[PDB]
RNA sequence: GGGAUAAGUGCUGAAAGCAUCUAAGCAUGAAGCCCCCCUCAAGAUGAGAUUUCCCAACUGGUUAUAAGAUCCCUCAAAG
RNA sequence: UUGGCACCUCGAUGUCGGCUCAUCGCAUCCUGGGGCUGUAGUCGGUCCCAAGGGUUGGGCUGUUCGCCCAUUAAAGCGGUA
RNA sequence: UAACUUGGGAGUCAGAACAUGGGUGAUAAGGUCCGUGUUCGAAAGGGAAACAGCCCAGACCACCAGCUAAGGUCCCAAAAUAUAUGUUAAGUGGAAAAGGAUGUGGCGUUGUGACACUGCGCCGAAAAUGUACCGGGGCUAAACAUAUUACCGAAGCUGUGGAUUGUCCUUUG
């Protein structure tokens, strides 16, 4: 019993008990959420496919909202003084897939 | 024999054939058989 | 290029020398005279044999 | 993510075993390469050769076509100056078919450090007989 | 000539694999009761006795 | 001395009722090709093979020892 | 080869000819195999396949090339800074 | 949605290849001189094997998401051993002429012979370290000609999140 939820621009497998990390949503630390772009459902329970099931769904609990590790953003033109470094911690947002 | 790559009939009893993928000139008098048309 | 000649050690190979006639097998002193001069020092081993050709 | 890559302990290796009478060199060669590679299988990860072994036979009776027998030259360089040595494929048909075909696959795999592993999981034989008996080699048919 | 490119401090320490100094091949002498050098005199106390 | 061949010479034969060494097919034909002759070569990691020898005492493994090879010494046909 | 251009090298890419050592191409000088000859034979001429091996020693000139001498089966033509 | 003016500040005055109109040269040159354009200069990414200038396309940053561009889908190497109809036997494809020639297909005109145009092929076709003019294997279809689809394919575009500049106040958002 697995699904396959739309939630960042991007699908993601998921069962239950899971922690999955996305991109970026609104709601706060401990937090329930509900999934509604899942496009498959069903693993050994059943094997149903739409654009979107439009009958399943899945809940998670927001479990953390945090940065990822600092990568830094080198490059340089060889001979042409130009180089430019920069940093960039993408924010992540932690979840626990509580049922499907 | 001659071997030029221009081979055309001299005499009109000189017969142009093929032989492995050469255009030869088979004919009676001995001077005239050419090859590498 | 490989096999260019140059100065290195000398001498040890196996040659073989062929065509050579047996003058004389000397029975009962058991030793055979050759016609020429084999490889190797004395006391060197040589293995006789009848010519491939 | 989640992108099942391949272990030690995940992979499998098959046996398989193809009658080299009346195929084609490289229609054939292709399809043996694929197979030694191992992209017939869904476990397929690029560092580890999730391929499987193979055993062709009757090397002896692959079929060209047109004037490749007499021609196509094999040449072969003895890195000394101005040694090249060469073979032409009707020669080395009689001669060693069991490398005309190793040659032909091991042209169609990488040449990196798992292309050879990859590489020496063909076994060809000239001939009917192959001594694999004890490995539980299966028919394979040409898709 | 001159050395073109200044060799690293792994070359190195390969190429000096080899230059090792093996032990001498000593023994100890019956008579004296240390160690002596194979086909030698004895150091410590005299004699030989071979 | 062979086997395959280049130029070459053909033999049979339609395409083309004939002619044709060629398309099917079959012969012959070079100091040249591959052999044969000489050597090196299993690090040929595709690591081949034949013969002979050796093989026990304790705690999952280890030990010194065996057959064997050397250190050390007298040397040269080797360096 | 004689040139044309001026693209690399002027904080350095050393000249011609010999000596030592060669190695490669074939547009073959000899030796091997053929066709055609205005090829009687010997001896040739001109093409065709062929690069396995061989291809001299002196005089004169810095000399290369070049002429001469005495032979040879032959005294090849080129590339490799 | 730029333009001009008046001010402060500069740098530049060695240009290159590609297409094209010319001069010069020899209807030589990666030659040299000018008109027009593009790119490099100062431009990363994909294709051309490798390759400033050739074809596609302009990188704010992260993403293990999707769609296309030149170019491609037998294997190396991602995606068609796709589809319909024909041509080529040379490995042509995958270096080159004058000229030669019962190669072969199309089409038309002609008295089984002869002809004009044509499609694709053959010969002409010889160089030096090593095959060595498809990138390699290999290919008789995995080559050509015309038409249908599918798909792969970039830092292009889209989706999501983020960061700085701006302009409009729907609601200073």
């Amino acid at each position: 019993m697995f699904a396959i939820i739309e939630t960042g621009g991007k699908q993601i497998k998921v069962e239950e008990g899971q922690e999955i990390f996305v991109e970026k949503l609104d709601v706060n630390e401990g937090d329930t959420f509900t999934f509604d772009k899942v496009l498959f459902v069903g693993g050994d329970s059943v094997k149903v496919g739409a654009p979107t099931v439009e009958g399943a769904t899945v809940t998670a609990t927001v479990n953390k909202q945090g940065r990822g590790k600092k990568i830094t953003v080198f490059t340089y033109k060889r001979r042409k003084n130009s180089k430019r470094k920069k940093g960039h911690r993408q924010p992540y947002t932690k979840l626990t897939i509580d049922k499907i | 024999m001659k071997v030029r790559p221009s081979v055309k009939p001299i005499c009109e009893k000189c017969k142009v054939i093929k032989r492995k993928g050469k255009v030869m000139v088979i004919c009676e008098n001995p001077k005239h058989k050419q090859r590498q048309g | 290029f490989k096999g260019q000649k140059m100065p290195g050690r000398m001498g040890g190979n196996t040659v073989t020398v062929q065509n050579l006639e047996v003058v004389q097998v000397d029975t009962e002193n058991k030793v055979i005279l050759v016609k020429g001069n084999v490889p190797g020092p004395k006391k060197g081993l040589v293995e006789i044999r009848t010519s491939i050709k | 993510r989640q992108t099942f890559m391949a272990n030690e302990s995940n992979i499998e290796r098959k046996w398989y075993v193809i009658d080299a009478e009346g195929q084609t060199l490289g229609r054939l060669s292709s399809e043996v390469a694929s197979i030694l590679r191992g992209k017939n299988k869904v476990t397929y990860t690029p560092h580890v050769d999730t391929g499987d072994y193979v055993i062709v036979i009757n090397a002896s009776k692959i079929e060209f076509t047109g004037n490749k027998e007499t021609d196509k030259v094999y040449y072969r360089h003895s890195n000394h100056p101005g040694g090249i040595k060469s073979i032409t494929a009707g020669e080395l048909r009689r001669t060693n078919p069991e490398r005309l075909i190793e040659n032909s696959i091991k042209g169609m795999l990488p040449s990196t450090r798992l292309g050879e592993k990859q590489g020496k999981k063909l076994f060809v034989y000239g001939g009917a007989e192959h001594p694999h008996a004890a490995q539980q080699p299966e028919n394979y048919e040409l898709r | 000539a001159v050395p073109k490119r200044r060799t690293s401090k792994t070359r190195k320490n390969k190429r000096r694999t080899h230059f090792k100094i093996s032990v001498p091949g000593m023994t100890e002498c019956p008579n004296c009761g240390e160690y002596k050098l194979s086909h030698r005199v004895c150091k410590n106390c005299g004699s030989y006795n071979g």
